[PDB]
């Protein structure tokens, strides 16, 4: 984390947060990649990449990260549904952020609640991402090669 | 002067200042904080009621200069004892709202000033859920601070 902050954040070269790699892949397709569904594993690789987030959000704001698609037209969270990285894909689509900028960045935001009771609310952009690929589109139809299907 | 929308934006910020000239207002014109015009007229909220909601770390002493207002006209005990009318709220009191957030002083300070123990809280949002929901127990505040084990 620390050299993740001072690559963004010092005096001499501030990292572009956006940039792509050969296969088109930015720090949150890499982050999906690198994840291997083991508890410990999806814990830091998310938190990691709640970090990039709060980092995109602080530094860049106007900066839409999670919509980047890589080589083959995947955003970050398609890419993990493509390849079976289910903690990752769950811990997005369940996303809640609240802070000054927190709403953007934010996968699930709660509105009623009764001492009893909560409500969650849900994005969401897998059920209505026509435009490139679906969520359970990905998941529905997946290759059967991927180890978590 | 002072017009509905006066004094429930003066209660969401918790300014007692801008409520410096209201107990004089309602002198002149003789008017009452219970005045059907000083209600939402589809939910029959009141400015008390607003402050119940308007909390912030459940405080607001618009609250007392609001009681204080109506016992000085004696608006008193209808004040303190109005309830919500829409289906969904109906029947619900500022002394529920007190208890659903779990707040001694606020209950205390109502039960005070003559709030009502027995008033029922009947509407959809107090009974089993549609879904709408949710969530019942049923009704009266006794019963509500027990079913919310407090």
């Amino acid at each position: 984390l620390a050299i993740v902050k001072f690559l963004l954040q010092n005096s001499w070269q501030p990292a572009d947060i956006s940039a792509r790699d050969s296969v088109g892949n930015t720090v949150l397709h890499a982050l999906v990649e690198v994840a291997d569904n083991t508890v410990d594993n999806t814990k830091f690789v998310t938190s990691m990449y709640n970090e990039i987030l709060i980092l995109g959000a602080k530094l860049h704001p106007t900066l839409k990260l999670e919509e980047i698609t890589n080589r083959k037209g995947l955003t970050p969270l398609a890419l993990a549904a493509s390849s079976g990285k289910i903690g990752v894909l769950a811990y997005i689509l369940q996303r809640e952020i609240h802070e000054p900028e927190c709403r953007h960045l934010s996968r699930k935001f709660t509105e009623w609640a009764y001492g009893p009771v909560h409500s969650s609310l849900y994005d969401l952009s897998c059920i209505d991402t026509c435009e490139k690929n679906s969520v359970l589109e990905v998941i529905a139809y997946s290759s059967s090669e991927t180890p978590n299907r | 002067l002072y017009d509905r929308r006066s004094i429930f934006d003066a209660v969401a910020q918790s300014n007692c200042q801008e409520l410096e000239s209201l107990l004089p207002f309602l002198q002149r014109s003789k008017k009452r904080l219970t005045d059907s015009e000083f209600k939402d007229p589809e939910t029959g909220k009141t400015c008390l009621l607003k402050a119940m909601l308007n909390l912030h770390n459940g405080q607001n002493d618009t609250i007392a200069l609001l009681l204080d207002v109506a016992r000085k006209t004696d608006s008193l005990k209808q004040f303190v004892n109005a309830s919500y009318t829409d289906s969904y709220y109906k029947g619900q009191t500022a002394l529920h709202i007190a208890i659903e957030r779990r707040n001694m002083t606020l209950v205390t300070l109502l039960v005070e000033n003559g709030a009502d123990v027995q008033a029922a809280a009947n509407g959809d949002f107090f009974k089993k859920t549609k879904g709408r929901p949710g969530f019942y127990f049923g009704e009266l505040p006794l019963s509500l601070a027990a079913c919310t084990n407090q």
